[PDB]
Formats: structure tokens, C-alpha cells, sequence
RNA sequence: GAUGGGGAAGCUCCGUUUCAAAGGCCUGAUUUUAUGCAGGCCACCAUCGAAAGGGAAUCCGGUUAAGAUUCCGGAACCUGG
RNA sequence: GCUUGUGACGGCCCGUGAAAAUCCACAGGAAGGAAUAGUUUUCAUGCCAGGUCGUACUGAUAACCGCAGCAGGUCUCCAAG
RNA sequence: UUUACUUAUUCAAUGAAGCGGAGCUGGAAUUCAUUUUCCACGUUCUAGCAUUCAAGGUCCCAUUCGGGGCUGAUCCGGGUU
């Protein structure tokens, strides 16, 4: 004990050499990096219409975990389970010599997004939920104005890659159900009821404002002072 | 200087083979006269605040 | 929380450094290695026979 | 703005030429009445210009262990 | 005619700068940390010579903040400082000669050299032998600070850029003669190629403008429009007034 | 004088550390046991450019038709292991 | 005495008269360590190895260039009475 | 014409190191009812020294010659200035 001695440094300012710090605010980031973050703070500075502006007004969580516990109730056929029910099948139409009587009628999800477009405008469709995060937006914009003509309930979602984990892919940015079986029909209600009440509701209203123009915590803080001082 | 013994390059004294001796021993001096000024220092500053204290 | 924000006490930012596998070819180069292009009889020719 | 520019330019003509015409005349100066006088004024000069041209460690304690 | 030898210069073959035993680019240090809240300070180890340049130079070595290091830096001596001299720098140094300080922490009609123009550029103003820019004034609002350079105009800079406290060592080097083509001859070897010079009424009407004809002469006026297209522009460039400056000959 | 970049319809031009994720030492730990990470580094950016500049270390005697500070005889020194 | 090497000085400059590889030393105190031992190959002795290319002769009133075995031209060291 | 805004465009530097806002602790202040305010926020007789995740102070340890945390060194925003 009384051999060691305390000496406490001076980091001063011109006394010691300092010592390390966490110097992440100041890293000198690769160009990829850079142009990412850059990217999406000149997104955010600029003035955005209102047609591209609907999105970030996505779907709460409780919500989006109902809705994704009906859809998975609802999963599409995987290509194992194909290779058999083709295998019974065959076996059964070699004996029997019937089509599409073996196999049920089969309830799925519809993914594609020419196939959903065409479900809409013929009004077979019964729920759309709409990827928020398509990179290029021009697949999509036009979702909310076509689905509010022919008065189809949708939702915009978050999560391309959420709806591809429902659908067997890696992304698939569009998602519809058709036809629900018999029990899920009144969950279904429930559920278009408190997406119309959030999404095709507020169209008109939505549609006419623009959103953006956010600034940066020291420009911020520079016209809060500039107020304060006016 | 490779190829030599370390008694040719080297004299028995701190700072040996590199400084002067003179300039050691002003090195010795600069440093002992140096540091009891600081602690004059020191001493001189807690009598300042010692003072202003009252 | 936020995810994983790691310390750094450089402001440099350098390459990573990834697992370089070995080369394991599907055919060989060659297929037949060569003998040895100077073996002793290539090497020494001929004595060498003056007066010096 | 549109005086400014022009302005600023005749302004700072104007001091530069003042500054020109005042080390000219500095230089004239130094350069006659020197090249104007004899050996003798230029030896008396240069020979005029040759001629003319609380111990603190007290308040520090003793026999300290 | 032919290319004529002031646009030979621009490309640079033979009419570039002799830096050999140049010393190193003189400059003061780079604005920190520590220079912008205290200061900091060095010892000044030789004063030398470079060559090309009529002021000396100074060897001023730091320390380095960050690293155990020593840092050594190239200033343009100013007249009085030695071997051995402590060299403070940055916002709280005093107001001694030698120190290095912000315009703003300077009072009126003090005298600085070496002075950025722009608040991190290490040095613009006032670096050759003898010279020295006055202080003239201040802004404490709008952050400016009105100075008086060498050729006698007014600048207005801001007040974080720099300045050494002093006048430049070197003084009254123009105040001898020369006497002697060898003694030029010695000077511009260590500058650059533009010496011995011949006049242009000497030349032949391919060579220069003022060239040809007998009873050397130049035809028209020498002053030049500033618009000429660079083989022209040979004489006075863009002359205001001719004369003597001085009006009377013998003062 | 390449590369990274940027010009030019193009042959090619600029530039030499640049507005680039630009590369090594080893301690590891030592025991699929051999060497993946090592846990600390890493500021410099290729390369070419002197048989008069810089630079590790050799002398004497003999010897041939013609070679020698290189061969032979004797006596040294330097680098690496 | 002559030629040459070197030392300590002195004069001159608005002229103050290269760089890098490379080698050594110092400060520091990491780490290992003496008792049956660790450090030393910076003390002495002993052992092994040192690759590639050039190397003859002229260097000029005949070996180089001027159409030539051309009174021309073409860098340097030694230096007896 | 004048004047604002910053993200386009433009300029400069760096080792992209300490920026912006809010604090603590003093001081002046001086309360017109209080912190609406503002300065300060470890180094200046001397050609010394300043480097090993830093000593100390608390906690867990797997306590082995030890190994990890906080603090020492105020929070927040990831806009290098
Ligand atoms: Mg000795
Ligand atoms: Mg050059
Ligand atoms: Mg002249
Ligand atoms: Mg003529
Ligand atoms: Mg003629
Ligand atoms: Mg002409
Ligand atoms: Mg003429
Ligand atoms: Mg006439
Ligand atoms: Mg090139
Ligand atoms: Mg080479
Ligand atoms: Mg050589
Ligand atoms: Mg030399
Ligand atoms: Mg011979
Ligand atoms: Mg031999
Ligand atoms: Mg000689
Ligand atoms: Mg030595
Ligand atoms: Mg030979
Ligand atoms: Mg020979
Ligand atoms: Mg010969
Ligand atoms: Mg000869
Ligand atoms: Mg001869
Ligand atoms: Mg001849
Ligand atoms: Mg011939
Ligand atoms: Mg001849």
C-alpha cells in the first residue's frame, strides 16, 4: 500500500500529451458511406410533393404485427410441398384419371406487382399492402391514386424485405389478399376498418400537403437564437 | 563504429557518448533550479487564494 | 440499443482485412513437369586442351 | 453595389500613388545631399555615426524531511 | 514575326525558380486547438540564411499535442529575437515581439508582419526585408479589422487571421550600390533566368514591337490598352499617368 | 514516369500524393498445432536517374609469347550464419 | 628547395557555398532473469559460406571522328639535373 | 435594386482532433424580483523533462506472476472545419 503515490496529470492545454478519445465523429468515412448519408439528408432538406410525400406515413406496429399474423396465416406453396403434390397427385390421376379434384382449391397471397395491378381493376382484390422503400418510386407511385379509384383498401408498409420473408423471396414490394377462407373473414373486417380509417380516409387531405424542409441541429439552433433574439 | 568495442564509443556518465558534460551538468542545474521554482510556485498561489479567502 | 456503435480513437479509416483462400485448381497447368534443364552432362561440355 | 466596385479601386489607386510619391521622395532625399558631399563631409559623418550609433526561493521552507 | 520572350516565360522550361538551397517553404504554423483557445510555446534553436531572399529565417521548434514528438517550424526572422527565446502563439499569448496573435487581440497602430489574409492560409502579407503592416482600427461587431500594408493601401481583414509582433530583420539591404555586373550577376543566379536584359528598340520587327528602323526609336506611345492580346502588351500596361512623381528634379 | 482520378472522336494528355476502403512488422495465444484473428501499430505512397557525387573489407614478392591489386606463394581483413 | 597531404587561423559576399541510402550513440524502463545459474558471440579463441556481368590492346602526325594510314579536332593523373 | 435561407454550384485546409447546444464552478453583476445578462472555464524570470490502455479512487473478479468495468477526463447531436 504506502509504496504506490498518487499523481494526477494535467491535460491541460499545453501540459501533457492527450490521452484517447472516441474520436467517431471525425473518421474520414469511404466515399460509398458518405454519398449514402449525404443522400439521404439532401432527401430530407428539400421541398417533397405531396405524391411521394404520402410515404413515411407508414402503418403503426400493433398493427403491422396483426396484419402480418393474417398474412402468414396465408403463406404460398414452397417448392418441396410442390414436388410432392405433384408426385400424389400424379399417382392419383394415374388410377383415377381426375384433375384439380385431388387438390383443393388453394388459398395464397399475391405478390407480383404486374399481377396486382391487374387484380386491381378488376376489384378481385380485397387488401394491397404497398412497400415504402422501392429505390426506384416510380413502381409505386401511382399505388395509393389507382387503389383509392377503384376503391381497394391498401396500406403502405415498412419493409420490402418484410413482405419478401412472406412471400418466399428476398424483396417483393407489393403484397394482396384475394379470398380469405371462412374464419379469418371477420379479422379481416377488423383489419380493413382500421387501415381505411388511416389510410384511404385522409387521401384528400394528404394529397395536399407537401413536407420537407427540415434543417440541421446547428442551423436549427441558429434560427432558434435568431427568434429569440427577434 | 560497428566493428568496435562499446568502450571506444561511450563515456561512463549519463548522457556519455551524446552531450558535453558542461552542457549535463547546466541540464542538472536547469532542472533542480526549475522545479523548486514551481514549487515556490505553488506555494506563492495557495497564499494568494489563502488570502482572497477572507 | 440503437444497434452497435464501436469506439474509435483513429479518425483513419482503413481497408478490412477478409480471408484470402488458397488456389485449388479444377485441371493442371502443365500436366507434365519438365526434366531438368541443366543436369550435370549439360552443364560440363568439354575440357579444354592448349598449352596454358 | 454597383458603385462600390469601382469605388474601392479608384480609393485604393488613390493611396498607393500617395504612398509611391512619398517613398520617392524619401529616396531623393537619401540619395542627394550624399552623393552631393565631399570626402571630408563623409568622413566627419561616418566618424559621428561610429560614435553615437526578493530571492523568491525565500518563501520556500528549510530542512524538509 | 515569332513568339517574343515575355510569352517565352510562361511555359516554364528554362525560366523556372533555382531552389536548391532553399531551406523550405516559410510559413507559420498550422491554426489548432491550441493556438485558438491558449497558446503554446516553442524555443527558437538557429537563426539562418536561405538563399533568393533578403530576410533570414528561424528555426522554431513545438510540441506535439497528441503524440510524444517534437514539431519544428520555418519563420522569417523578425529584428531582435536570438537563439534560445521562448516563442508564444495563439489567442492568449502577450503582447511581446516575436509572439504570434490574432488581430483582434492586438490595440491600434501596433506594428505585426507575416499576416494572414484569409484566417488560415500561414502567412501573406508583409514578408519581405524591412516591411510591416499597421494596425488602423477595429470592428467588434462584423468581426473585422482594418490594417494598412507595405504599398500604402487599406485592407480590411478578419480578425482570427494571424501575425508575428515585430518589423522583418533584414532592413536597409537596398541602400547599398551594387557597382558591378558580377555582383547582379551573383544575385539573379540564385533567383531565377530573367537577367542580363536587352532592350527591344534593339531588336529586329520579328523579335519585339519596338523593334526595326533606323534611329532606334519606338514609333508610338508606349502606353499600352489593357485589353492588347499578350504579344502586344510591351511598354506601360495600362498606364494612369506618366511623369516624375516629383516635379521639380532636386529636392 | 505508371497507378487512383480527370480530359480527349482518338492515337493519347495532365499529374506524382493527388478529391482512393492504397500496407506491413511482430507480440500473439503458443500446442486441430502450427502459424487463420492476434492488439499494438500503420503520417511515408511505385519505379527509373551518376563506371568523375555518396559507398563494408587486400597487401607484398614471383610468374606469360600474350593475363593479373583477379593466377601461385605468404600474410590480412569484412559481411552473413 | 620542389610536388603533395594536413592543421590552426585570416579575408570576401544584396553570392554564405547538395540530397538520400547507411551506421553508431543517448534518454526510456518493457521483459527476462544468480546458485548450480541467466547474460554474454559489442572480450578472446575455434567452424562454414561469399552468386551474376566487365577485365586483352590503342587512346592518336596509322587502332576515335573528319569518305583516307588526312599537318584539323578530342577529357584527365605522374614529372630528374 | 436591397436584404434574408442552405441543400445545388464554388474556394481552402487537415493527422478529417476537440464543432454546435446545454450544463457545473467562480467572478463581475444586481436582481426590479433571478440568473433576462456577460466574462473565466489547469501552462510566461531560466536553450532541462514530459511516451508503455495512466497513477490514484471505487466495483466485479475466479484472486497466479493476475483479468475485465466505471471514474480520473460533464451530457446530447454523428454536420470534419
Ligand atoms: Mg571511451
Ligand atoms: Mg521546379
Ligand atoms: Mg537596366
Ligand atoms: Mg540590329
Ligand atoms: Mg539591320
Ligand atoms: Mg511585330
Ligand atoms: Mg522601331
Ligand atoms: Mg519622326
Ligand atoms: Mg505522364
Ligand atoms: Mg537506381
Ligand atoms: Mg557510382
Ligand atoms: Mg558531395
Ligand atoms: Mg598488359
Ligand atoms: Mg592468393
Ligand atoms: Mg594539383
Ligand atoms: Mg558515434
Ligand atoms: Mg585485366
Ligand atoms: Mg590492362
Ligand atoms: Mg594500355
Ligand atoms: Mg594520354
Ligand atoms: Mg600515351
Ligand atoms: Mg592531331
Ligand atoms: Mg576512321
Ligand atoms: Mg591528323
Amino acid at each position: 500500500n504506502p509504496l504506490t503515490h498518487s499523481t494526477p496529470k494535467n491535460f491541460g492545454i499545453g501540459q501533457a500529451v492527450q490521452p484517447k478519445r472516441n474520436l467517431s465523429r471525425y473518421v474520414k468515412w469511404p466515399e460509398y458511406v458518405r454519398v449514402q448519408r449525404q443522400k439521404k439528408i439532401l432527401s430530407i432538406r428539400l421541398k417533397v410533393p405531396p405524391t411521394i410525400a404520402q410515404f413515411q406515413y407508414t402503418l403503426d406496429r400493433n398493427t403491422a404485427a396483426e396484419t402480418f399474423k393474417l398474412f402468414n396465416k396465408y403463406r404460398p406453396e414452397t417448392a418441396a410441398e410442390k414436388k410432392e403434390r405433384l408426385t400424389k397427385e400424379a399417382a392419383a390421376v394415374a388410377e383415377g384419371k381426375s384433375k384439380q379434384d385431388a387438390s383443393p382449391k388453394p388459398y395464397a397471397v399475391k405478390y407480383g406487382l404486374n399481377h396486382v395491378v391487374a387484380l386491381i381493376e378488376n376489384k378481385k382484390a380485397k387488401l394491397v399492402l404497398i412497400a415504402n422503400d422501392v429505390d426506384p418510386i416510380e413502381l409505386v407511385v401511382f399505388l395509393p391514386a389507382l387503389c383509392k379509384k377503384m376503391g381497394v383498401p391498401y396500406a403502405i408498409v415498412k419493409g420490402k424485405a418484410r413482405l419478401g420473408t412472406l412471400v418466399n423471396q428476398k424483396t417483393s414490394a407489393v403484397a394482396a389478399l384475394t379470398e380469405v377462407r371462412a374464419e379469418d373473414e371477420a379479422a379481416l373486417a377488423k383489419l380493413v376498418s382500421t387501415i381505411d380509417a388511416n389510410f384511404a380516409d385522409k387521401y384528400d387531405e394528404v394529397k395536399k400537403h407537401w413536407g420537407g424542409g427540415i434543417l440541421g441541429n446547428k442551423a436549427q439552433a441558429k434560427m432558434d437564437k435568431r427568434a429569440k433574439n427577434s | 563504429y560497428a566493428t568496435v568495442s562499446k568502450t571506444h564509443k561511450t563515456v561512463s556518465r549519463a548522457y556519455g557518448g551524446s552531450r558535453c558534460a558542461n552542457c549535463v551538468k547546466e541540464r542538472i542545474i536547469r532542472a533542480f533550479l526549475i522545479e523548486e521554482q514551481k514549487i515556490v510556485k505553488k506555494v506563492v498561489k495557495e497564499q494568494t487564494e489563502a488570502a482572497k479567502k477572507s | 440499443g440503437k444497434k452497435a456503435l464501436k469506439v474509435r480513437t483513429s479518425a483513419t479509416f482503413r481497408l478490412p482485412k477478409t480471408l484470402k483462400l488458397a488456389r485449388a485448381p479444377k485441371y493442371a497447368s502443365k500436366a507434365v513437369p519438365h526434366y531438368n534443364r541443366l543436369d550435370s552432362y549439360k552443364v560440363i561440355e568439354q575440357p579444354i586442351t592448349s598449352e596454358t | 453595389s454597383m458603385d462600390r466596385d469601382r469605388l474601392v479601386k479608384a480609393l485604393n489607386f488613390t493611396n498607393r500613388l500617395d504612398g509611391k510619391i512619398a517613398k520617392s521622395i524619401s529616396r531623393a532625399k537619401y540619395i542627394q545631399n550624399t552623393r552631393k558631399a565631399g570626402w571630408d563631409s563623409t568622413n566627419e559623418t561616418i566618424k559621428k555615426e561610429l560614435a553615437f550609433l526578493t530571492n523568491r526561493f525565500g518563501v520556500l521552507p528549510d530542512d524538509v524531511e | 514575326g515569332r513568339v517574343i520572350r515575355n510569352q517565352r516565360k510562361g511555359a516554364g522550361s528554362i525560366f523556372t525558380s533555382h531552389t536548391r538551397l532553399r531551406q523550405g517553404a516559410a510559413k507559420l504554423r498550422t491554426l489548432d486547438y491550441a493556438e485558438r483557445h491558449g497558446y503554446i510555446r516553442g524555443i527558437v534553436k538557429q537563426i539562418v540564411h536561405d538563399s533568393g531572399r533578403g530576410a533570414p529565417l528561424a528555426k522554431v521548434v513545438f510540441r506535439d499535442p497528441y503524440k510524444y514528438r517534437l514539431r519544428e517550424e520555418i519563420f522569417i526572422a523578425n529584428e531582435g529575437v536570438h537563439t534560445g527565446q521562448f516563442i508564444y502563439a495563439g489567442k492568449k499569448a502577450s503582447l511581446n515581439v516575436g509572439n504570434v496573435l490574432p488581430l483582434g487581440s492586438v490595440p491600434e497602430g501596433t506594428i505585426v508582419s507575416n499576416v494572414e489574409e484569409k484566417p488560415g492560409d500561414r502567412g501573406a502579407l508583409a514578408r519581405a526585408s524591412g516591411n510591416y503592416v499597421i494596425i488602423i482600427g477595429h470592428n467588434p461587431d462584423e468581426n473585422k479589422t482594418r490594417v494598412r500594408l507595405p504599398s500604402g493601401a487599406k485592407k480590411v481583414i478578419s480578425s482570427d487571421a494571424r501575425g508575428v509582433i515585430g518589423v522583418i530583420a533584414g532592413g536597409g539591404r537596398v541602400d547599398k550600390p551594387l557597382l558591378k555586373a558580377g555582383r547582379a550577376f551573383h544575385k539573379y543566379r540564385l533567383k531565377r533566368n530573367s537577367w542580363p536584359k536587352t532592350r527591344g528598340v534593339a531588336m529586329n520587327p520579328v523579335d519585339h514591337p519596338h523593334g526595326g528602323g533606323n534611329h532606334q526609336h519606338i514609333g508610338k506611345a508606349s502606353t499600352i490598352s489593357r485589353g492588347a492580346v499578350s504579344g502586344q502588351k510591351a511598354g506601360l500596361i495600362a498606364a494612369r499617368r506618366t511623369g516624375l512623381l516629383r516635379g521639380s528634379q532636386k529636392t
